[PDB]
C-alpha cells in the first residue's frame, strides 16, 4: 500500500493513466518474463515466516 | 540549615539575586496522588492561604478510580521563591503519610525524610547536580524532571540554581487541559494493558489457527536441537 | 513529483525539476468579492442650475 | 441503493466485523476487514458517501491504536486523508505515527519529509524539521536516503552553498551503510573547485593556515598552489575515509549481516534465534560506544522485530538503570513495556521494584489495586503463580508499613495479617489444583519468636492436621517445615524444643505415608539430631 508505487493514494492514479496504450503488438510481444503485479488486496497471511521462504542477505 | 521551610525561605530570599521577578511564560504541572483527601485539604488551605489564587490551581480529575484522587498542581507565572516553597511543602506532605505519621504539622519538615518527587515543565524550554531531566519521557509533549532524594535545605538552594538557568517560552491558554487529557489517555492506556493479562490464549487471539499455522516449526526445531546435541556430542567425544 | 505523467524517460525528467513552491506572503488588495468602482455616483441635475 | 447501504446489507460485513470483534489482537483479520470497506468504494474521491468515509476513518483509526507500531499503515492512512482533500488532518496522522515510535522511527520520517515538502512552503520551517529529523534519526545505519534527501532540498533551495558543505561535513564522520556515496560527492566537489577563496568554504581560514600550512591569500601564480592545496585536502578525506571504512565494515561484518527482519509484523510472529542474539550483541556493542542517540535509537530500532518478546523492554530499563542513572526513565520504559509484551511478570517484578526504589509508594499501592482488580478480587486462585507471588510480597511490604506491629520485641506481622492470611488460605486450601503451595509453607515458618511461633503453629500446620487434608500429610516438605518451625524458634530451650518435636510431632504422622515422609523428614533429623536419629528409624522400621 506504500512502497508498490502503483497502488499509492497520491500518486496512484497517475502511474495507471500515463501506462501508455502500447498499440505495438511487438512491444509486448518482444519480452518474455512475469509482470509481478503485487496487489493493494494482499494481507499479513501469506508468508507468515519469512526466514523459511528463502531471504537474501544485504 | 534547619528544617524549617521559613527560616530556608528567609535564607533563599536574602541570598538569591534577585530572587523576586518572575520568569516569563512559565508553568509547572506536578501530578500527585493521595490516599485519603481530607488530610490532603487542610494542607492544600494553608498552602491557598499563602500564594495567590492566580499563581497556583489545583484541578482534580474525573474521580475515576474513586480510590487515589490525582490531583494535578499547576504553579502559572510563579516568582523563584514561590515555586520553592510549594515544592518543598508538598513534596513533604506526600511522604509524610508513609514516614512520620504522628508530628502532624504541615510547614515544619521533620529531618528523617528526604524530598523525592518528579514535575513536568513544557519542552518549549531553553537551560541557557541534585535535578536531572530524563530520558524516555513519555507524554508527548512535555519534558519530565526527577528531583533525586535531598534534604529541605538543598532542596531550595538547588531550586533556585535551576529556576535561575530556565528560560521559558510562549505556551498556549489551555495547555493544562492538553496535559490533563494526556496524561488521563497515557494511564487508561496502561490500565487497559493491566486488563489483558488475563485473556492473552483464546481470549482474543484466535489460538485455534495459531497453533495449527506454528505446530510443524515448532516441530522442525525440536528436530534441529535433537541433532544438534547428538552431533555436538560426536565433536566433543574422543572415541 | 515522484512518479511522472511526462512522456519523456525519467532521464529527461530529471531535467524538468521546478523550482521549490512558493512562499505564502499575505495580499495586500481588496478580495475578489469587494473588488469595485466607486458607487454613490451622484446625479447630474444639481450641475445645470447653477 | 447507494454503496454504504449496499455495503451493510453485504453478508460478508457482519462475517469480517464479527471475526475482527471475536480477535482483536489477530493481524489478518484486521487487514482482510480494511481492504473489504476499501474495495467497497471503488472510485474513492471527494464525493463519495461521507457515512463511509466516516467508517474508513474509524477503521483506520482503531487499528492503529490496536497495533501502534505498523509502519506502513501510518503512512498509508495519511496519503489516503490527503487524498481526500486535507493536509491538514494528515500532519496530525503523521505526527501520531511519529509519537508512537517515540519520534525514532526512520521510514515515517522519511515519509512525512517526502510529504512535508510539497505542502510546507515555508522554508526555515523545513528547515526546522529536518534538523528535528536529523537530531533522532539521523546516526540510524539506513539513513543514507534521509541525508541525500536533505542535501536535495539544501542544494535546490539555497544560493549560498555554505549550508551544503556543512551538512556534508557532517555526513562524512557518520558511519551509514552507504558512505562512499557521501564521499564521492565530497570528493568531486573538491576537485569542482576553481580559486583559493572557496578553500574557506571547507574549514576556518587560519586552520587551513596552521594544520596545512595553506595561506588563501597567496597572492601570485595561483595555479601549483591551488593543486597543492587539493592533493593535501584529498589526504585528509582519505584519512577520514579510513576510519569511517573501518567502523561501517566492522559494524556490517559482525552485527548488521545477521539480522535479516527490521520490520513489525505480527504480534503472532516469532523471532528466529539467530536475531535475538545479534540483537542482544548489538545492543551491547552500542552501549559500548557512548553516543546517546544512537544508543536510544537502537533500542528503538531492535523493538521492531522482537517488540512482544521484552528481552528488549528489560535490557534498555537496566540501561537506564545502572549505566546512565536516570531512574525515573527505567521506570517509564517498563511502563511502555507492559503495553506490548506478552510476558508481563518479569517486567512487573522488576516495575515494582524500581517504583520502591524512587520512593513512589502510592504508585505502587495503586498499581497493586490494578493486579488485584483485574482478576476481579480473586487473585488467590490464580493459575499462574509467578503473578501471585510477586504481588504478594509487594502487598506485604505496603501492609506492614500502614498498619503498625501488632506482636512483640518489634517485629511487623509479614504474612499474618488478616485481610494476607485470608489470601494465603484461600490458596492452601485448594491443595493440588494450584501450584505453588510449599513456598507458601515454607514462607510461613521464618517468624522465630514466640507469640509468632504459636499463631502459626496454631492457625496453619494444627489446622492441617485437624482437617486431615491427605496432600499435606503425604508430602515431606510439610513435616520438615513444621519441624524447623520449632526448632529455630528462640524462646524455647534445647529440651523442650526437642521433646516437644520428638514426643508430640513426630507420632502424629501416619505410618502408611512413610515411604515419602521418611526421605524429607531423615535429612532433617540428620542435619539437626544425630542423636535422636535412631528413634525416627524405629518409628518406621518395616516390622511393626
Amino acid at each position: 500500500k506504500v512502497f508498490v508505487d502503483a497502488n499509492r493514494f497520491d500518486i496512484g492514479d497517475l502511474v495507471k493513466a500515463s501506462k501508455l496504450p502500447q498499440r505495438a503488438n511487438e512491444k509486448s510481444a518482444h519480452h518474455s518474463f512475469k509482470q509481478t503485479s503485487r496487489s493493494r488486496d494482499e494481507t499479513c497471511e501469506s508468508n507468515p515466516f519469512p526466514r523459511l521462504n528463502n531471504p537474501k542477505k544485504l | 540549615q534547619s528544617f524549617d521551610i521559613w527560616k530556608n525561605l528567609d535564607r533563599i530570599r536574602s541570598t538569591k539575586k534577585n530572587a523576586g521577578q518572575f520568569i516569563k511564560g512559565s508553568l509547572l504541572i506536578l501530578p500527585m496522588r493521595t490516599e485519603d483527601k481530607q488530610q490532603f485539604d487542610e494542607c492544600m488551605d494553608e498552602l491557598h492561604k499563602y500564594i495567590s489564587k492566580d499563581i497556583l490551581r489545583c484541578y482534580p480529575q474525573k474521580e475515576q478510580k474513586d480510590e487515589g484522587m490525582l490531583f494535578y498542581i499547576v504553579l502559572k507565572d510563579f516568582n523563584i521563591l514561590d515555586s520553592c516553597f510549594v515544592l518543598s511543602v508538598l513534596l513533604a506532605f506526600q511522604k509524610r503519610l508513609w514516614m512520620a505519621p504522628s508530628e502532624k504539622s504541615y510547614f515544619r519538615v521533620p529531618k528523617n525524610i528526604n524530598l523525592t518527587g518528579s514535575f513536568y515543565l513544557p519542552k518549549n524550554i531553553e537551560t541557557g547536580s541534585s535535578i536531572v531531566e530524563v530520558g524516555f519521557n513519555v507524554v508527548p509533549d512535555f519534558q519530565q524532571f526527577q528531583v533525586k532524594a535531598c534534604h529541605v535545605s538543598k532542596f531550595m538552594n538547588e531550586l533556585s540554581n535551576f529556576f535561575s538557568q530556565v528560560e521559558f517560552g510562549k505556551c498556549e491558554a489551555n495547555v493544562i487541559n492538553y496535559f490533563k487529557r494526556e496524561y488521563n489517555r497515557t494511564y487508561s492506556q496502561i490500565s487497559l494493558a493491566l486488563y489483558e493479562l488475563p485473556l492473552i490464549g483464546d481470549g482474543l487471539f484466535d489460538i485455534k489457527s495459531y497453533i495449527s499455522k506454528t505446530r510443524p516449526i515448532i516441530e522442525t526445531s525440536k528436530a534441529q536441537m535433537i541433532k544438534h546435541i547428538s552431533e555436538m556430542k560426536a565433536y566433543n567425544e574422543i572415541s | 513529483m515522484n512518479y511522472n505523467l511526462s512522456k519523456y524517460p525519467d532521464d529527461v525528467s530529471r531535467l524538468f525539476k521546478p523550482r521549490p513552491p512558493l512562499s505564502y506572503k499575505r495580499p495586500t488588495d481588496y478580495p475578489y468579492a469587494k473588488r469595485q468602482t466607486n458607487p454613490n455616483i451622484t446625479g447630474v441635475a444639481n450641475l445645470l442650475s447653477t | 441503493m447507494d454503496k454504504y447501504t449496499a455495503l451493510i446489507h453485504d453478508e460478508n460485513f457482519s462475517t469480517l466485523t464479527l471475526n475482527v470483534s471475536r480477535y482483536p489482537k489477530s493481524l489478518a483479520y484486521w487487514e482482510k476487514l480494511l481492504n473489504y470497506i476499501v474495495k467497497a468504494s471503488a472510485p474513492i474521491c471527494k464525493s463519495t458517501e461521507p457515512q463511509l468515509l466516516k467508517l474508513i476513518r474509524c477503521t483506520y483509526s482503531s487499528m492503529l491504536n490496536e497495533f501502534p507500531y505498523l509502519e506502513n499503515y501510518y503512512i498509508d492512512f495519511a496519503l489516503l486523508e490527503y487524498k481526500l482533500g486535507n493536509v491538514s488532518m494528515s500532519h496530525k496522522i503523521f505526527q501520531r505515527g511519529l509519537q508512537a515510535f517515540n519520534q525514532r522511527s526512520l521510514l515515517l520520517w522519511t515519509s512525512y519529509l517526502k510529504f512535508c515538502n510539497n505542502v510546507i512552503s515555508h522554508q526555515k520551517q523545513l528547515f526546522k524539521k529536518y534538523e528535528t529529523a536529523e537530531e533522532y534519526v539521523g546516526l540510524h545505519f539506513f539513513s543514507g536516503e534521509f541525508w541525500d534527501l536533505y542535501l536535495e532540498q539544501i542544494s535546490s533551495r539555497c544560493t549560498s552553498s555554505k549550508k551544503y558543505w556543512n551538512v556534508l561535513r557532517k555526513i562524512l564522520e557518520i558511519p551509514l551503510h552507504s558512505f562512499s556515496k557521501f564521499y564521492a560527492l565530497w570528493l568531486q566537489r573538491i576537485d569542482d573547485i576553481m580559486d583559493l577563496k572557496q578553500l574557506s568554504q571547507l574549514t576556518s581560514k587560519d586552520e587551513l593556515l596552521k594544520k596545512l600550512k595553506i595561506d588563501i591569500n597567496y597572492s601570485g601564480r595561483k595555479g601549483p598552489y591551488l593543486q597543492d592545496a587539493k592533493k593535501k585536502l584529498k589526504k585528509i578525506t582519505k584519512e577520514m575515509y579510513m576510519v569511517v571504512q573501518y567502523q561501517v565494515l566492522e559494524i556490517y561484518s559482525i552485527f548488521e549481516s545477521k539480522i535479516y527482519i527490521n520490520y513489525y509484523t505480527s504480534p503472532e510472529t516469532l523471532v528466529s534465534s539467530d536475531e535475538i542474539e545479534t540483537w542482544i550483541k548489538y545492543l551491547d556493542y552500542t552501549i559500548t560506544l557512548q553516543t546517546d542517540s544512537l544508543t536510544h535509537l537502537n533500542f528503538q530500532r531492535a523493538l521492531l522485530p522482537l517488540a512482544h518478546y521484552d528481552l528488549v523492554w528489560i535490557k534498555y530499563s537496566k540501561w537506564l538503570i545502572n549505566s546512565k542513572n536516570d531512574l525515573l526513565g527505567a521506570k517509564n520504559v517498563l511502563l511502555m513495556g507492559l503495553k506490548f509484551s506478552l510476558k508481563k511478570t518479569e517486567i512487573i517484578k522488576l516495575l515494582y521494584s524500581v517504583i520502591c526504589k524512587l520512593n513512589e509508594y502510592v504508585l505502587l499501592r495503586n498499581l497493586l489495586e490494578k493486579i488485584e482488580s483485574s482478576y476481579s478480587d480473586n487473585v488467590e486462585n490464580v493459575d499462574d503463580f509467578e503473578i501471585f507471588w510477586d504481588y504478594l510480597q509487594f502487598k506485604t511490604f505496603c501492609q506492614n508499613s500502614l498498619y503498625s506491629s501488632r506482636y512483640s520485641d518489634s517485629q511487623s506481622n509479614g504474612l499474618l495479617n488478616k485481610e494476607l492470611f485470608d489470601k494465603v488460605w484461600k490458596r492452601l486450601s485448594c491443595k493440588e489444583k494450584k501450584s505453588g503451595q510449599e513456598i507458601l509453607l515454607n514462607n510461613l515458618v521464618q517468624f522465630y519468636s514466640k507469640d509468632t511461633v504459636e499463631f502459626v503453629e496454631k492457625n496453619i500446620f494444627q489446622k492441617i492436621i485437624e482437617f486431615g487434608w491427605e496432600y499435606y500429610l503425604q508430602n515431606g516438605m510439610f513435616w520438615n517445615c513444621y519441624c524447623r518451625l520449632i526448632y529455630f524458634d528462640t524462646s524455647r530451650s534445647y529440651l523442650d524444643k526437642r521433646q516437644y518435636i520428638v514426643r508430640k510431632i513426630w507420632p502424629q504422622i501416619d505410618k502408611k505415608f512413610a515411604q515419602s515422609v521418611l526421605p524429607s523428614l531423615t535429612e532433617f533429623c540428620e542435619s539437626y539430631f544425630p542423636e535422636e536419629m535412631d528413634t525416627l528409624e524405629e518409628m518406621f522400621t518395616e516390622e511393626p
